[PDB]
């Protein structure tokens, strides 16, 4: 299946503080109104310039993504995962299951058979959006959290999403997977491309409305 | 210094803007974030065994 | 002015108008302002 | 109290102008960056 | 290696350590640390937080980023504040006073005296006398109201009577 995007993915490229202005940048968005595939419940995707990722539901089915070129051992890659304990990034070679996953006794982890020479580590219904790009060697994560009414369909509306994490790794991507948690006892992707837009900027210094800049002649 | 903006030894009467005046920086300060892992190479320089 | 001396035959780019060396930050030093002529010539046979 | 557009157009044409000016003092014309503390942080004097 | 107490110097055991410090291809990592200093407020400074490099006065303020907000700038994108990174708490810079200085001049060919104006500055900043033109200094202010003779600006001007 595919869906549409109303306007959704939009994220704040910077740190800078804004009172109540109109604002225009140029960056990587994922541009409104665009066909976003649908996949329910995963198969190698891939990345070609950063991602925008949703995901809906109550329990937790989707428990991270792992991301890199080859997805195995040969050349590096980046794990982050999540057991019903807490995230757990992480940047190894492995060996990935060509269909990696973990179950739910609650025993798990079918995911890789393989954690050689580590360079990074780090252990500590519902709609969660997710972006992610990766830029001079920094793979940068923006996310929110925003509640639903429904349980797992693609809403309306207008959410900005924050700054989450920055990791210099180094690391090529060229692909990227799922995890889910699986049966024992619904998502999104779309591509972001250079786009210009112009941010309305509440007088708290919250993104509250935006124009994509290349939609229409109105725009 | 009105003589000398003027470039003459004679002025008439009227207000003449002769220079332009701002404050010095009293001093300097920097800012960063706090310390936290400053590396405890007392492990590896100070190993039992 | 003539400023006559010896230097290791490496540092004879070390003599120019405005650089940075060992030679240069240290032991002599010409302005970016320079005009004059700079001759070298090689002597291990004196 | 329900038509000052000549007067309101000199106004804006004034602040126009003097934003165009300051928003000029970010542009690089073909230099590094825009910085004067970055250019006399990363290049010698020369 | 049988290592004895009673060894000569040069058969006594040795521990050694070896730093390698290697540069792949990444965007950085470890460096040495960075002395600093305190905060001052109300003076004209050069400031540096973090990287954001200028020079003003710095004052508290009535502002609330968000969490991951680090600095504000205005309109014609000039910083106007700033979070300190140890305090947790925002502050508004101000460009540090400046202006223009006009001299009035009751005329050379009638006396020396002069008048001093600092354009839109505070007076203590600098007999002495506020006006909305700025701070001037080296003229009374009387109260009756004459024909204009030297412009000050704002509904004020100046003139040379009596002798003063
Ligand atoms: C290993 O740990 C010891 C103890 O914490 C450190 O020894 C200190 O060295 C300083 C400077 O020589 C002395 O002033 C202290 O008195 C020492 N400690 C004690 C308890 O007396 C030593 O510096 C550490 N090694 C490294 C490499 O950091
Ligand atoms: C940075 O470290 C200092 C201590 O080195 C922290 O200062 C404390 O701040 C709390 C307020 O939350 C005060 O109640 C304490 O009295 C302060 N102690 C000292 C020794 O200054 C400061 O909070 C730290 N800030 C961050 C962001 O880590
Ligand atoms: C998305 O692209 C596919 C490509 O064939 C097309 O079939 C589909 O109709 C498109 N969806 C929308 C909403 O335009
Ligand atoms: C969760 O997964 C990480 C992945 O290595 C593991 O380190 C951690 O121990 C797991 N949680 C528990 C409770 O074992
Ligand atoms: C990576 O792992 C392989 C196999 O374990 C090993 O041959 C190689 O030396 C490792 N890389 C480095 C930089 O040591
Ligand atoms: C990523 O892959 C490209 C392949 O064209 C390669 O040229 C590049 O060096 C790789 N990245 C790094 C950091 O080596
Ligand atoms: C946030 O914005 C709202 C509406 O714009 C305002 O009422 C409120 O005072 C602001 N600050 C908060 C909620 O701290
Ligand atoms: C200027 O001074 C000359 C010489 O004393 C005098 O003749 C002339 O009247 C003066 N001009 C005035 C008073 O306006
Ligand atoms: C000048 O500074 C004084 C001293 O704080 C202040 O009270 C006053 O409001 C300022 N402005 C004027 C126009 O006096
Ligand atoms: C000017 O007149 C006002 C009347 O309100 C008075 O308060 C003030 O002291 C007078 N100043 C001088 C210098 O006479």
């Amino acid at each position: 299946a595919y869906t549409n995007s109303f306007t959704r993915g939009v994220y704040y490229p910077d740190k800078v503080f804004r009172s109540s202005v109109l604002h225009s940048t140029q960056d990587l968005f994922l541009p409104f109104f665009s066909n976003v595939t649908w996949f329910h419940a995963n198969p190698v995707l891939p990345f070609n310039d950063g991602v925008y990722f949703a995901s809906t539901e109550k329990s937790n089915i989707i428990r991270g993504w792992i991301f890199g070129t080859t997805l195995d051992s040969k050349t590096q890659s980046l794990l982050i995962v999540n057991n019903a304990t807490n995230v757990v990034i992480k940047v190894c070679e492995f060996q990935f299951c060509n269909d990696p996953f973990l179950g739910v006794m609650e025993s798990e982890f079918r995911v890789y058979s393989s954690a050689n020479n580590c360079t990074f580590e780090y252990v500590s219904k519902n709609l969660r959006e997710f972006v992610f790009k990766n830029i001079d060697g920094y793979f940068k994560i923006y996310s929110k959290h925003t509640p639903i009414n429904l349980v797992r369909d693609l809403p309306q509306g207008f959410s900005a999403l924050e700054p989450l994490v920055d990791l210099p790794i180094g690391i090529n991507i060229t692909r990227f997977q799922t995890l889910l948690a699986l049966h024992r006892s619904a998502y999104y992707v779309g591509y972001l491309q250079p786009r210009t837009f112009l941010l309305k900027y509440n007088e708290n210094g919250t993104i509250t409305d935006a124009v994509d800049c290349a939609l229409d002649p109105l725009s | 210094e009105t003589k000398c903006t003027l470039k003459s030894f004679t002025v008439e009467k009227g207000i003449y803007q002769t220079s332009n005046f701002r404050v010095q920086p009293t001093e300097s300060i920097v800012r960063f974030p706090n310390i936290t892992n400053l590396c405890p190479f007392g492990e590896v320089f100070n190993a039992t065994r | 002015y003539a400023d006559s001396f010896v230097i290791r035959g490496d540092e004879v780019r070390q003599i120019a108008p405005g650089q940075t060396g060992k030679i240069a930050d240290y032991n002599y030093k010409l302005p970016d302002d320079f005009t004059g002529c700079v001759i070298a010539w090689n002597s291990n046979n004196l | 109290s329900s038509a000052l557009g000549k007067l309101q157009d000199v106004v804006n044409q004034n602040a126009q102008a003097l934003n165009t000016l300051v928003k000029q003092l970010s542009s690089n014309f073909g230099a590094i960056s825009s910085v004067l503390n970055d250019i006399l942080s990363r290049l010698d004097p020369p | 290696y049988g290592f004895q107490p009673t060894n000569g110097v040069g058969y006594q055991p040795y521990r050694v350590v070896v730093l390698s410090f290697e540069l792949l291809h990444a965007p950085a990592t470890v460096c040495g640390p960075k002395k600093s200093t305190n905060l001052v407020k109300n003076k004209c400074v050069n400031f540096n937080f973090n990287g954001l490099t200028g020079t003003g006065v710095l004052t508290e303020s009535n502002k609330k980023f968000l969490p991951f907000q680090q600095f504000g700038r205005d309109i014609a994108d000039t910083t106007d504040a700033v979070r300190d990174p140890q305090t947790l708490e925002i502050l508004d810079i101000t460009p540090c006073s400046f202006g223009g200085v006009s001299v009035i001049t009751p005329g050379t060919n009638t006396s020396n005296q002069v008048a001093v104006l600092y354009q839109d500055v505070n007076c203590t900043e600098v007999n002495v006398f506020q006006t909305r033109a700025g701070c001037l200094i080296g003229a009374e202010h009387v109260n009756n109201s004459y024909e204009c003779d030297i412009p000050i600006g704002a509904g004020i001007c100046a003139s040379y009577q009596t002798q003063s």
